[PDB]
């Protein structure tokens, strides 16, 4: 209605909303905690959701981190609306759940409210020797067969904060390009 | 237009205090589901969406007590387009900010405790 229409016909150019999802124990909350450079020890599995509003390259990034515990996944959709970028986090060492991680990601991509989102995949926990390579994870999840969304896979280690920023920088640029593209076709036709 | 008139009533409806009572009576039903922690509960969301629907609906009702032929969509469409904004829309935006909504709720809870 009036209230929600008002909100988007009013968001400022450089406010972006990012939804971070993934299986429980993937390291979602560790990752955004590291972004601010908040300490990340004493982190507990999320039963609800965390909101952390950022600042990066002139952008205010409002990041929503939703618990990935299985009994919670049906509520993920209450957070789909107004997502400029979807961040899918993966525990690279969690080899036995790669299929479910795959199933979960796939159902998100046919979701209508997520039609526009840029997809960033964080193959987290690369610091673990049992961690599958990004390529192996790209193979599983069958990312190469996604043409509905722009995506990229970034191997990282939230615990050390290694490679998180390059992931985010790719995501912001892709989001910017999409908006740029839309504006282009709007003013011309 | 008939527009500038509605913009006037909004200020009158929300900055009235039947509205503030509406808000309190809503919070009375849920205030103790709200915890003072940084992590939010999933249940805050449906309550939040219920709140938004309630405010939006109290509006349209009060607005047609004014102009009995007020069509929300017509005003919204005409707004969601070519009369594009102000000073009270800023308070209107307030209702959709989840973080402030939560704080509104938290201050209320502490108040109710005592
Ligand atoms: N070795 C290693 N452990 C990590 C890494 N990132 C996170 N962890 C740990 O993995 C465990 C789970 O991390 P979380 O951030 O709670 O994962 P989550 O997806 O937010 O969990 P949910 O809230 O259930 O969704 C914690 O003990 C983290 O410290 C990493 O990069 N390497
Ligand atoms: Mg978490």
């Amino acid at each position: 209605g009036l209230l929600t229409i008002l909100k988007k016909m009013k968001q400022k150019e450089r406010e972006l909303r990012l939804l971070m999802l993934g299986l429980d124990n993937a390291g979602k909350t560790t990752i955004l905690k590291k972004f601010n450079g908040e300490d990340i020890d004493t982190i507990s599995p999320t039963l609800g959701f965390n909101i952390k509003t950022l600042e990066h390259r002139g952008f205010k990034l409002n990041i929503w981190d939703v618990g990935g515990q299985k009994s919670l996944r049906s509520y993920w959709r209450n957070y789909f609306e107004s997502t400029d970028g979807l961040i899918w986090v993966v525990d690279s060492a969690d080899r036995q759940r790669m299929q479910d991680c795959q199933r979960e990601l796939q159902s998100l991509l046919v979701e209508e409210r997520l039609a526009g989102a840029t997809l960033l995949i964080f193959a987290n926990k690369q610091d673990l020797p049992g961690a599958l390579s990004s390529n192996a994870i790209r193979e599983v999840l069958e990312l190469d067969s996604i043409r509905s969304h722009h995506w990229c896979i970034q191997g990282c280690s939230a615990v050390t904060g290694e490679n998180l920023l390059p992931g985010i920088d790719w995501l912001l640029d892709d989001i910017s390009s999409r908006i740029f593209t839309a504006d282009l076709e709007h003013h011309h036709h | 237009a008939e527009f500038d008139a509605v913009v006037g009533y909004l200020e009158d409806i929300i900055m009235d205090d039947e509205f503030q009572l509406l808000q309190r009576n809503f919070m009375d039903k849920y205030y103790l589901e709200f915890e003072d922690t940084e992590e939010n509960k999933l249940i805050y969301t449906p309550i939040f969406n219920e709140y938004i629907s309630l405010v939006e609906k109290y509006i349209e009702e009060q607005l047609l007590q004014r102009i009995p032929e007020f069509n929300m969509a017509a005003f919204t469409t005409t707004l969601q387009h070519h009369k594009d904004a102000g000073d009270i829309f800023d308070m209107l935006l307030t209702f959709t900010d989840f973080l402030a909504f939560k704080e509104m709720f938290l201050d209320y809870r502490a108040e109710k405790e005592g």
